[PDB]
């Protein structure tokens, strides 16, 4: 309760700017002409291609805990999984994300969870 | 013996060049600080200076006295002067040496360890011998006399550690290393124009299998092979001051767990 | 007349790291220079590398050296002198300049040459603190010795040299000196004690107590007369001063700095070789003074230890930071200075690299006004504190309780 | 003053080594970066100390007292 | 006297608002407490342990007024203290003492710290102090003053205390911020490139003495779990912060990362560096302490600060040599640039010789002759640090430095690495002090850059004994200038005091002199105290006026 | 007036340094007259630092 | 200076009369303390110079 | 457009939209009234002088009016509506918090504002200005500069060293 | 004004090695100050009690340089006591250098000086 | 020059002007010339601006220039602290000068001011801190602006 | 030390 | 020279300096064992006692502010209003 979004895209540009570790991916709905996906990746733990398609899940305390296992999953099934806050659900003319400082668009507060 | 590997590559009466292996980085560390700073071995901790003509002060003197290495092979059997019930210093925990020097010569006379001459009891423990390592058995240079010149004075040596003062301390230096190809990127390399190129690969890259550039990074793997090698100043034999630097870290975390047991009584 | 600056200017590719020149020449030299760094006196001599310096850094380190310990003669022990200063064990400084020779500098050195880290290590060299290493003061480090000596006449009726006993005398105990008046080699002092006891005629006191702020052994007294009459009396006085938390440090390149805190090897950062600095000093103390001459000097005085060779400084030579490197590389080390270290407390890797190497350091003299003027009444006011400003301005005085006519 | 016991920076005897290195320098007739390998002065911390030292107790000496 | 002197040093480790005082001068310093219930039995130990062990105290002065010292009484460890007894006991932990830096030109130059004793012999200042003290513990020495009473001590602490000095009336705007080592390690740390392991998380999070004990969920849970460098500074911001800057070309998604936004005391986006902890604007600094009070300000600086200190402490920085090398590449373009100027002041000298030069109005041929060869040579110094500066790269130690905002300029590396450029004394370049020549290295008549002090070189490059000189005839001018104020100011400030010294403000809200003479009718025209002022922008004024009817 | 000094022997340079040292006596109207700065011909006869 | 006894000493005359042989002389002994002359800077003698007077002067 | 005033507007704003989770996709339930009254009611509460006459009246008045015109300017009722979307509770927050900074910032009786004055005149004076000047000379050439013309200012001197007149 | 430098290694009077405080801000967390001892123990013992899946926190800190104490902060799992964890970290490693020792002493005969 | 201006529709925009800067100054009878506007005109001598425009204007212009010495650096300081040294500077309505020169009270403590208080009748109001401390008083300034005593109505 | 209306 | 209670047009806001004054002339007084007014919950330190009393007002002492004029409007600490 409860998984919030679910698509598939289609990256269209590997920019690394000035960074080792971190990627900015442009990527494109496999779906709906209109809908773009800009996120900030850490490239080293899930290197990213270019066009490189791939299933981008938005989904959804108190502390932490590491793993464990077995055991549970608010859904294990996935590679890159992040968390973060969402901080400008906004303007338009027809939402943003923070992962401590990995940035988010989709032209409180939650999971995004990613394959391949 | 499931835990903690040890090969060796080079051991002479001086270096011990081991790599240790399956041990987390902390370990390796802390047996690496121990073995520098809290190995009991003997030194000299006070001296009485009953007649100094030469051209140096008595402190002078005195702070080069205890920086001469003693034989402290057997110092486990000597006392802590402070836990000692002895009123100063006694042969439980104690170790008096003498030096008298006179210069009788035209030409300049030297004064070195082997000079030095116990004069306590020794029981039998192996212990208070002025290390000696010269082709010439001369020991360390102490003083210079001109003729007419005199030295006469006694030294208590005393057992401590190096945290206490630099003087205890058996080891010279540690090398230390892991990860030598960088594979868990612990370092950042600053370059010109290729790091590669401008940085020598060290010894241990033999060692060691270079990563394939077709590759993901390793994002689990940690630090568990270590290179080191450890120097000996003569105090004690090298193989101990690894031995001896594996105890008093196994003595110190059991102490911890007699304070815990103490706080239920 | 006109001056050639190098004899090669009177005869008839480029090098990237060279410095550029420009003649023209010339044709009409009537003289040439002996050699360009003759210009400089005695104490910019001592400068490593002040062609590569800011221009008024070479004038601080000028002034500096005036501070430095070292050995100011070799007959020192037989001196009686107001003060004196001695490093336990002067090091000629890997660094030196072709006018060191003539200067006796190898000869009578004033520092010794701390293998130095550059680095961020736990804040406590910020502002130009440094983080001294406690091991490296145990076996030597910037150790000194230093004399002090009193004086004391008779005369001018009638004094006397004596041990007086209470029939004006200082609260210090003279329980020290012997009974014509004066302490003895070996003796221990401290504190206040009577150094010299004078009496003037029951008995009025006037004796020579030490310095309140020391301490140590006494080294020579010497008794003697005046061309006439006076018997007078110096006391020299010895004390060992080990590296300490406030005392003072400089380069040679117009930088002090004071120990903020000391690590023993244990905490300290490490190279692979199990090397570990004497010394840290800050990055942010770089970049600002423009001293470039310092980075240099490191970059020279490793090669030089390495190599066993003394790393010429001079100013005005053909030497290079591309030479030096490139000689460094030789030895298997990287080309610019910079060390992998490891952190002490844990073992790890430090992220960043490392400047690394020997510099030369020279221990400065002083530890061993308090005031509430007009300045600091003034922010007084300025916080509008009133009754501080009346409690500390005031008195012991107090309240004498008059009366007042109310209408005159 | 004279050759110090341990170099500052790791502790390696050194007070031992000074004879020799004047010795390796005068009769071996050898050059200073080969004498201190010889004397197994690796660590360059330990090269400086007899590299630079500087043996003013031999002036010392001269005097009368 | 009550007061005390010596050489300060830097800590990680104290209170914002604390001092380091040495136990042996905190033994000599001594505050005068009645005997009440309250502390009976704190000053009854405190007698026992006497002069010579600290906590003690040195003296009991009895209702007749008479003081037992004891240091020497037959009953130094027989006193049975009464009520209404005062004890002169050491200063302790917590007692508010003055601290001042001189010469103190203004204010936050004497504040109020709490004592925090302390062994070895040096005082001890929080490393944010630094700048409003202008102190460097290069051999700096302060003073310590010990309030003697009830009501000085409050004065002390409600008018003086450290925080209450953060926001100054001096320019409306912070007098304190995050500086040297913490803003160095305060951007790396923050940009997006930072990473950290659960087991330095742990540490870290630990090190911030007001943590709730509740782990930040990292941002990354999966392939591995690992933590932002924001996300963990972030613990260090108190809940309630909100703050929002906009750099150049700052987006809501701020491509450059760049910029600020913060909100509920968590960092959103931007690298924190000094327009954003320095003591800026601002400015969270500033804005802690507007929305938290000082003491919650005050507090920040040591979260911040023990923080990054221990998240820099392994990782490290350093810089050196290498730092000022330009690939050059940069090099040849450089020396390209100069030949380049050098060109341009030949082709010059060559008009004016020829007399073709015009001389513009009001102005000499010389003097313009002048003012153009000044003007190329500034140019080509100018654009060849520029191109030092672009070819330092990222990781280069001293270019973050300066990113970071911790020390130098752009000049500092352009000297460095480029250029050190012309040399002049009183506003011209090097006079002909011999014979129409410079040195006697010249031929006469000779205005070429070489000949008037144009330093080629850099410092790397080191200067030639020509440049040398000419660099030192540069150097002398600005040392004779230091000199001339040192004390030219300190008497200038002396001056100012003393017309100023009695203007206050009065309960009718005008400022008047201690005739009674009004000055201002109300104080700075709007009745404000300073330190609540700041930058604000009124929207009204700008725009077209089609932008403000829409 | 300042003529004569008492030796410097803190360092060995630091002596040799005092005596090489020179000394502008000033005052009496000093002006016009710029005694401070380091004049070109003071090259090769006076240390520039 | 010519007229010191230390002027034409051998080193190990030096060592002998507890003088080091690098002290450079070039000072005096004054009531036991080493004092040096300062060199005075004076402007010449015997020198024709010409200077300009500033605007308020009938010179 | 920028100038030193007291209290944030646009912060104690962007407070008001965390506290209250502003809702950016819904009506206000602010009425017209609310605001335009609300508004000019605060303005009458910003007090600086508190004497019941003509003049201190008119005094105060004066005091606050660029204030006031700030507020004016950022609570203007579209502003209020369209770009910060407050509901009457987050607006009832704004405009007491204005109110209360507003109190909070006025210089206190007994402030030395004198010895404050000239310490922070001074204090940048020998901070410095390091020149002098620069100095000039000949080319471009000269104007005098701190300090030099800080104390021909202080002194009041007739002999000025560089008089000039712009003339436009 | 320096403390004597026996007292990074010796303890007391009036001083025991071990503190243990409750915590406050979270359910089932520790606060051990140990006294006379420096990063050596510090490091290691909590890099240990990391490897506990039973342990959800394991952190130390040197407050000041200055003295010779650190803090230890152990949180874990309901059920499980941290002072349990602490012996089972510190027992787990008494083993680990035995087994080191006695690895070492091995490889040690096998060499020719 | 660059001068910022509003555009006929309204926003600022920059108009470049010619402006004349001169060596010497003549206030009076430059300010007369044709074709100069006199609205503008200006001058660094706040002497000259307070002997034709008057110490009001004098007061501003003084103001410009402490403004400028503090600018001319880089560094900001609000703007009450230089208006306050302005207004004491102007207030008995001629320019003051500061530095020079220039109770009770007591330094010196030259006896010859006692006197001239003496024969001139002085009236001390006893505000500054030094008066107050020969007095052994507390200052009326800051903590001690007011008065402090026992209420007699509180329950 | 920088140029013309900047440092000496 | 005294202005009715009902004339006041001083601040009836207490400034930095009045409560810097009531606390430490109040501090004095606890200082000396004098009567305290609280509860303390703990409080041994006069000053901190002295804060607890101002905070829940009572601390029986008034404000006489004086005008440049020598006239002065009189406020009890318990009557003006905390906010700093
Ligand atoms: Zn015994
Ligand atoms: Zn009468
Ligand atoms: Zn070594």
């Amino acid at each position: 309760s409860n998984t919030l979004f679910d698509d598939i895209f289609q990256v269209s540009e590997v920019d690394p700017g000035r960074y080792n570790k971190v990627c900015r991916i442009e990527a494109a709905s496999t779906t709906q002409d209109q809908c773009k996906l800009t996120l900030d990746i850490n490239v080293e733990l899930f290197p990213v291609a270019a066009q490189d398609s791939l299933t981008v899940t938005i989904a959804s305390t108190r502390s932490w805990r590491p793993p464990q296992a077995g055991d549970r999953s608010l859904a294990d099934d996935y590679d890159y999984v992040m968390y973060g806050t969402a901080y400008k659900f906004e303007e338009v003319s027809k939402v943003y994300y923070s992962f401590g400082g990995l940035l988010m668009r989709l032209e409180e507060n939650a999971y995004l969870l990613i394959r391949r | 013996e499931e835990g903690p590997q040890v090969k060796i590559r080079e051991a002479s009466k001086d270096n011990v060049d081991f790599i240790l292996s399956n041990v987390d980085l902390a370990m390796a560390n802390s047996l690496r600080r121990v073995m520098i700073a809290e190995i009991p071995t003997l030194a000299i901790d006070s001296v009485e200076v009953e007649t100094n003509t030469t051209v140096l002060a008595d402190e002078f003197i005195a702070h080069r006295l205890g920086l001469i290495p003693l034989q402290s092979m057997d110092i486990e059997q000597l006392e802590y002067s402070r836990d000692c019930f002895c009123e100063d210093h006694c042969d439980k925990c104690s170790v008096v040496l003498t030096l008298q020097a006179f210069g009788e010569s035209e030409s300049t006379t030297n004064v070195y360890s082997k000079d030095l001459v116990i004069v306590s009891n020794l029981m039998g423990r192996n212990i208070g011998h002025p290390i000696i390592q010269d082709k010439e058995g001369n020991g360390v240079l102490i003083c210079k006399l001109r003729k007419g010149q005199e030295l006469k004075l006694t030294c208590v040596a005393k057992k401590g550690i190096a945290k206490e003062h630099a003087k205890w301390g058996p080891a010279a230096a540690i090398e230390f290393e892991y990860d030598p190809w960088n594979k868990l990127k612990h370092t950042d390399y600053w370059y010109e124009q290729d790091s590669a190129k401008e940085w020598p690969q060290s010894k241990n890259c033999e060692y060691e299998d270079p990563p394939n550039e077709g590759d993901p990074f390793d994002y689990k793997a940690q630090a568990d092979t270590f290179y080191m090698n450890v120097e000996s100043v003569g105090s004690i034999p090298v193989d101990q001051v690894v031995v001896r630097g594996i105890d008093t870290l196994q003595k110190k975390v059991a102490s911890i767990l007699l304070a815990l047991t103490q706080m239920d009584q | 007349i006109l001056i050639a600056m190098q004899p090669e200017d009177l005869e008839p590719d480029v090098d990237p790291a060279k410095r550029i020149r420009v003649s023209h020449h010339a044709t009409t030299f009537t003289h040439c220079e002996i050699h360009p760094s003759m210009i400089l006196g005695v104490a910019a001599s001592i400068i490593p590398f002040p062609d590569h310096n800011q221009s008024p850094r070479n004038t601080y380190q000028s002034a500096m050296g005036k501070q430095a310990m070292g050995v100011f003669l070799t007959n020192y022990n037989v001196r009686m002198d107001t003060m004196a200063n001695i490093l336990y064990y002067p090091q000629k400084p890997l660094g030196t300049t072709r006018a060191m020779e003539y200067l006796k500098f190898r000869e009578l050195p004033a520092g010794q040459n701390a293998i130095v880290a550059i680095a961020c290590y736990s804040g406590y060299n910020q502002e130009d603190s440094m983080i001294m290493n406690q091991s490296s003061i145990d076996r030597g480090l910037f150790r000194s010795l230093f004399f002090r000596s009193y004086m004391d006449q008779e005369k001018k009726i009638t004094e006397t040299f004596e041990k007086p006993q209470r029939t004006r005398m200082k609260h210090g105990t003279y329980d020290k000196l012997d009974d014509d008046g004066l302490i003895a080699p070996g003796v221990r002092v401290s504190g206040e004690d009577v150094i010299i006891g004078k009496t003037t005629p029951s008995k009025r006191d006037a004796s020579t107590p030490l310095r309140s702020t020391e301490n140590g052994i006494v080294d020579q007294v010497l008794v003697t007369t005046n061309q006439d009459g006076l018997k007078f009396v110096k006391v020299r006085v010895r004390t060992t001063k080990i590296p300490q938390i406030g005392d003072k440090f400089a380069s040679r390149h117009g930088q002090k700095g004071t120990i903020g805190i000391t690590y023993r090897r244990e905490d300290m950062p490490f190279t692979a070789e199990g090397i570990v600095p004497d010394l840290i000093i800050n990055p942010h103390a770089i970049p600002s003074r423009m001293t470039v001459a310092h980075l240099i000097e490191c970059l020279l005085s490793k090669v030089a230890a390495l190599s066993g060779n003394e790393g010429d400084a001079s100013p005005f030579t053909d030497i290079t930071v591309e030479g030096i490197s490139k000689l460094l590389r030789e030895h298997g080390y990287q080309s610019r200075g910079f060390e992998v270290m490891y952190n002490g407390h844990t073992g790890k890797k430090l992220m960043a690299q490392i400047f690394f190497g020997p510099t030369y350091y020279q221990r400065l003299r002083h530890m061993v006004g308090l005031r509430f003027g007009e300045m600091e009444r003034d922010c007084m006011i300025a916080h509008g504190a009133a009754s501080f400003l009346k409690e500390r301005l005031m008195e012991a005085s107090d309240a004498f309780r008059v009366h007042i006519c109310g209408i005159c | 003053m004279i050759v110090p016991v341990r170099c500052f920076s790791c502790g390696k005897v050194v007070g031992d080594k000074w004879e020799s290195y004047l010795n390796l320098l005068q009769e071996d007739e050898l050059d200073e970066g080969t004498a201190l390998s010889r004397l197994g002065l690796k660590r360059y911390c330990c090269r400086r100390m007899i590299l630079t030292h500087v043996d003013l107790i031999e002036k010392f000496l001269r005097y009368n007292p | 006297d009550f007061s005390a002197r010596t050489v300060i040093s830097g800590d990680p480790n104290l209170e914002l608002d604390q001092v380091g005082v040495p136990k042996s001068i905190a033994k000599t310093l001594t505050y005068p407490e009645v005997v009440t219930p309250y502390n009976i039995d704190r000053l009854t130990q405190l007698v026992r342990n006497g002069p010579n062990e600290h906590p003690g105290a040195k003296y009991v002065i009895r209702d007749s007024g008479d003081r037992i010292d004891l240091r020497y009484s037959k009953r130094a460890g027989d006193i049975q203290l009464q009520y209404g007894w005062k004890v002169e006991r050491h200063i302790m932990d917590n007692d508010p003492v003055l601290f001042n830096r001189q010469p103190s030109l203004h204010k936050m130059s004497m504040m109020a710290h709490r004592v925090k004793v302390i062994p070895y012999s040096t005082f001890r200042l929080n490393l944010s102090v630094t700048s409003p003290y202008n102190a460097d513990f290069d051999g700096d020495e302060m003073n310590l003053h010990v309030p003697q009473s009830e009501e000085t001590r409050a004065e002390l602490s409600q008018l003086c205390a450290v925080p209450l000095q953060i926001v100054s009336p001096q320019s409306n705007k912070p007098c304190m911020g995050i500086v040297q080592d913490t803003l160095c390690g305060i951007r790396k740390l923050t940009l997006r490139d930072t990473f950290i392991e659960l087991d330095q998380v742990l540490n870290m999070l630990y090190w911030v003495p007001d943590w709730d004990g509740v782990i930040p969920t990292p941002a990354i849970i999966k392939p591995k779990p690992l933590w932002s460098g924001k996300q963990i500074l972030s613990v260090a911001i108190p809940n309630g912060i909100h703050l929002q800057r906009f750099d150049e070309g700052t987006t809501l998604l701020s491509p450059k990362d760049n910029g600020m936004l913060i909100i509920d005391g968590q960092i959103i986006f931007g690298v924190v560096e000094k327009k954003t902890v320095g003591s800026s604007n601002g400015g969270l600094i500033h804005v802690v302490t507007r929305e938290k009070g000082p003491q919650v300000c005050a507090k920040l600086f040591g979260n911040i600060q023990k923080v990054v200190n221990f998240w820099l402490l392994h990782n490290g920085f350093s810089t050196g040599i290498g730092d000022t090398i330009a690939d050059g590449p940069t090099m040849r373009e450089i020396t390209e640039t100069i030949a380049e100027a050098k060109k341009k002041v030949l082709d010059v000298t060559k008009e004016a010789q020829a007399n073709l030069l015009t001389a513009k109005h009001g102005m000499t041929l010389r003097e313009s002759f002048e003012d153009n060869v000044v003007r190329f040579l500034n140019e080509a110094r100018d654009k060849a640090g520029r191109l030092a500066e672009v070819n330092l790269k990222d990781l280069n130690n001293v270019k973050q430095m300066v990113m970071a905002g911790s020390k130098g300029s752009f000049i500092n590396i352009a000297q460095m690495s480029a250029c050190v450029g012309q040399q002049s004394v009183e506003g011209k370049r090097i006079a002909f002090g011999f014979v129409d020549r410079t040195l006697p290295h010249f031929s006469k008549d000779d205005y070429s850059p070489e000949s008037k002090g144009f330093v080629e070189n850099s410092y790397l490059r080191g200067l030639t004994p020509q440049e040398f000189f000419f660099h030192a005839m540069g150097g002398r001018e600005g040392l004779i200038d230091t000199a001339v104020k040192t004390a030219e100011t300190g008497y200038i400030q002396r001056r100012l005091v003393k017309a100023l010294e009695d203007i206050m403000v009065h309960y009718d809200n005008t400022t008047r002199n201690s005739l009674g003479n009004v000055i201002q009718f109300i104080y700075g025209e709007d009745g404000m105290d300073a330190a609540h002022i700041e930058k604000q922008s009124l929207d009204t004024i700008g725009g077209s006026d089609a932008a403000f009817e829409k | 007036a300042g003529v004569s000094q008492v030796l410097n022997r803190y360092t060995y340079s630091s002596t040799l340094s005092h005596l090489r040292r020179t000394n502008t006596p000033i005052g009496r109207d000093g002006k016009l007259a710029k005694p401070r700065q380091l004049h070109n011909t003071h090259w090769g006869l006076v240390c520039p630092a | 200076s010519k007229n010191c006894y230390l002027s034409e000493a051998t080193e190990s005359d030096l060592y002998k009369l507890k003088e080091c042989p690098f002290d450079m002389g070039g000072y005096f002994i004054i009531n036991g303390s080493e004092k040096v002359l300062i060199a005075q800077e004076r402007s010449a003698g015997n020198i024709v110079q010409v200077f300009k007077k500033a605007a308020p002067s009938p010179i | 457009a920028n100038w030193p005033l007291p209290v944030n507007i646009r912060r104690i704003i962007q407070n008001a939209q965390q506290t209250f989770h502003i809702d950016h996709t819904k009506p206000s339930d602010l009425t017209i009234k609310d605001i335009v009254l609300g508004v000019k009611d605060l303005q009458e509460n910003l007090l600086v002088l508190r004497g019941k006459n003509e003049i201190i009246q008119n005094a105060q008045r004066d005091a606050v009016t660029l204030f006031c015109c700030l507020l004016r300017s950022r609570l203007a009722t579209r502003r209020v509506l369209q770009e910060y979307r407050l509901t009457k509770q987050a607006f009832d927050w704004v405009l007491s918090n204005i109110e209360a900074q507003f109190l909070r910032s006025v210089v206190h009786p007994g402030e030395m504002v004198g010895v404050l004055a000239a310490q922070s005149i001074g204090e940048p004076a020998t901070q410095m200005t390091l020149n002098t000047f620069h100095f000039a000379g000949v080319a471009s050439k000269k104007v005098t500069s701190g300090v030099p013309r800080l104390k021909e200012i202080l002194n009041v001197a007739k002999n000025m060293k560089t008089p000039s007149l712009t003339v436009y | 004004n320096a403390p004597d430098r026996f007292e990074l290694f010796l303890l007391g009077e009036g001083e025991s090695k071990l503190k243990i405080d409750p915590d406050t801000k979270a359910p089932n967390a520790v606060v051990i100050t140990f006294e006379k001892e420096d990063h050596t123990l510090g490091n290691l013992i909590r890099a240990e009690l990391l490897n506990d899946r039973k342990v959800l926190f394991a952190a130390y800190k040197v407050e000041h340089p200055f003295f010779a104490r650190f803090k230890l902060r152990i949180q874990t799992t309901e059920g499980y006591d941290p002072k349990d964890a602490l012996k089972n970290a510190c027992n787990s490693i008494i083993n680990k250098l035995g087994a080191l020792k006695t690895n070492f002493e091995t490889e040690w005969n096998l060499q020719t000086l | 020059y660059d001068r910022k201006v509003p555009s006929p529709t309204g926003e600022y925009v920059k108009e470049p002007e010619w402006v004349l800067e001169t060596d010497g100054v003549n206030l009076s009878e430059v300010m007369t010339v044709p074709g100069i506007d006199p609205t503008r005109i200006y001058t660094n001598s706040f002497i000259d601006i307070m002997e034709v425009l008057g110490i009001e204007a004098g007061r501003a212009a003084l103001y410009k220039e402490v403004y400028n010495v503090i600018a001319s650096d880089g560094s900001y300081v609000n703007y009450r602290h230089m208006a306050l040294l302005v207004d004491v500077m102007t207030t008995q309505g001629g320019l003051t000068s500061v530095t020079r020169h220039g109770m009770r009270c007591s330094f010196e403590e030259t006896v010859e001011i006692l006197f001239e208080a003496g024969a001139s009748a002085e009236l001390d109001d006893c505000r500054g801190v030094s008066e107050n401390v020969i007095l052994g008083q507390m200052a009326p300034i800051g903590t001690g602006a007011f008065d402090v005593m026992i209420d007699e109505e509180s329950l | 030390i920088w140029g013309i209306g900047c440092n000496p | 020279k005294a202005i009715p209670k009902d004339q006041r047009a001083t601040t009836p806001y207490m400034t930095k300096y009045e409560r810097a004054r009531i606390l430490g002339t109040r501090a004095l007084q606890i200082s000396m064992n004098a009567p305290v007014f609280v509860d303390l919950e703990g409080e041994t330190d006069p000053l901190r006692i002295a804060m607890k009393e101002l905070a829940e007002k009572k601390i029986p002492l008034v404000i006489r502010r004086y005008l440049p004029d020598g006239s002065f409007e009189d406020w009890s600490v318990e009557e003006l209003i905390v906010d700093l």
